[PDB]
């Protein structure tokens, strides 16, 4: 299998990860262990260690949970996974926009605060001085 | 067994390796997901349990556009020879195999050209011919390792085609195994103990 | 079996420990105990084991358990796990950015409460003074 | 017995003696899961149970690339 044999078939991060070489696949004598399973395609086993895996990280560790599931959606081989990635997408973006527009009202509560609690400051050592 | 067809995925040792098998992983889905696989799987699961071999061979065939593709086929037991010096199940010291071939006209022109003088027959109009392809194991003399050679050739003609480490690693193309091996180096299969009780009923 | 030939085969870590010598495994002879269990692979045992380890450790104390779930998922024998680990560095430097972002604002406001509560002393010096 | 194939694991005796056995446990895995493992333990408990027998040998091998 060549280079461009192999980024033909699999994906982009799969080939750059292996790759950091001359160009061939070269595995050693012990790097590999053969286990027999059920003949799956990858998707769907991919689709079953994601759900077994979010079914166990959820009373561990929740805020991990809401950064896997667009990297689990897609690995779904459902005809729907092309609208749901998008939706995804779209509320990203709308939820960026609104933070990005909220941000500068934020900072100037930010800076506001600040200030009050500096001008607390200057009260009471004036107070203290009279 | 249809339904439980079992594949191999490849785990890593270190942990540095998993970035080659879940590549490897990824690349083997072309050789599970082909037609030929589980075609070839149920034919070597009813030949190992009608009778006691099972024979698997694979090719590395690369058509048109730079695809190389690993081709699976199950061969049947009958039209192949194993080394009888070789005692064990999976052949695995065995120092050649030999497989008798039907090939039709074209075939062998495609196989080889017509610089070379082929014997056909004349069972009907078409001029089948009968080629034994052997693989032999034989050490090499530059490096000290076993490589496997084939040669194509027919009884009482002489040999066709000869060609030596013709897979780049020197690997044999034949994977086989016995279930049960007994004494004078037989197989025995599940048909004979169950013979008896047939021919009963 | 040489020092580079056990290198090839053992992580970096595991060869680190034993290696605090003279380029030779010398086990003495009360060193160790031959169990027999089933054979199975080395990370499915390890998973086995970090799950029963999570599952006890859960009621007992529980700030150690988010501290153990990325040594949890690199004994993973999913194909999810290339994207998993790369999930949690991606949330870890989120994290730890988001967290060296907000200090100056954390800091400034520790030191305006320092200052308050020290004008508040200098305040009431001054009124008993009076 | 095919599927209760036995490995045997090794424990420390010591509390400093985990780090070699911890090294071993990953040693012994080229050859737990080689090829020839488990067809010469069930060819070993097939003549143990037809016959009296057992017997298994072992090789230390040492191919080309210093392995």
């Amino acid at each position: 299998f060549t280079k461009e044999q192999v980024f033909k078939i699999v994906d982009k991060k799969l080939g750059d990860r292996y790759f950091k070489d001359d160009n061939k696949i070269r595995p050693l004598k012990f790097d590999l262990i053969l286990k027999s399973q059920l003949k799956t395609e990858s998707r769907d086993e991919k689709w079953y260690n994601w759900n077994e895996l979010l079914k166990i990280l959820a009373p561990i560790r929740p805020d991990l949970v809401p950064s896997l599931v667009p990297l689990m959606l897609n690995d779904m081989d459902s005809p729907i996974t092309n609208d749901v990635l998008e939706a995804i997408q779209n509320a990203n973006a709308l939820q960026q926009q609104n933070a990005e527009a909220n941000a500068p009202y934020n900072q100037q509560i930010q800076a506001l605060q600040i200030q009050k609690l500096q001008a607390e400051i200057m009260e009471l050592q004036a107070k203290a001085h009279k | 067994k249809i339904e439980s067809i079992s594949e191999i995925r490849l785990s890593p040792k270190q942990e540095e390796d998993r970035a080659l098998s879940d590549l490897l992983n990824s690349l083997l889905q072309v050789f599970i997901q082909q037609e030929n696989y589980d075609k070839s799987m149920i034919e070597r699961d009813k030949n190992l349990l009608i009778g006691g071999l099972g024979v698997i061979q694979l090719w590395v065939s690369q058509d048109k556009d730079k695809n190389v593709e690993i081709e699976i086929k199950a061969i049947k037991p009958e039209s192949f020879v194993i080394d009888y010096f070789s005692t064990d199940k999976n052949a695995l010291d065995a120092r050649r195999f030999h497989k008798m071939l039907e090939v039709s006209e074209q075939e062998a022109l495609l196989l080889f050209g017509d610089s070379v003088i082929v014997n056909y027959s004349n069972v009907n109009h078409e001029r089948i011919a009968s080629v034994i392809e052997s693989w032999y194991k034989e050490y090499n003399e530059e490096t000290q390792s076993y490589e496997w050679n084939r040669y194509l050739w027919n009884r009482n003609t002489g040999i066709y085609k000869s060609e030596k480490k013709p897979f780049k690693n020197g690997a044999c193309p034949f994977i086989v195994s016995k279930l049960y091996t007994d004494e004078l180096n037989n197989y025995y299969g599940l048909f004979r103990d169950i013979k008896p009780m047939q021919d009963f009923i």
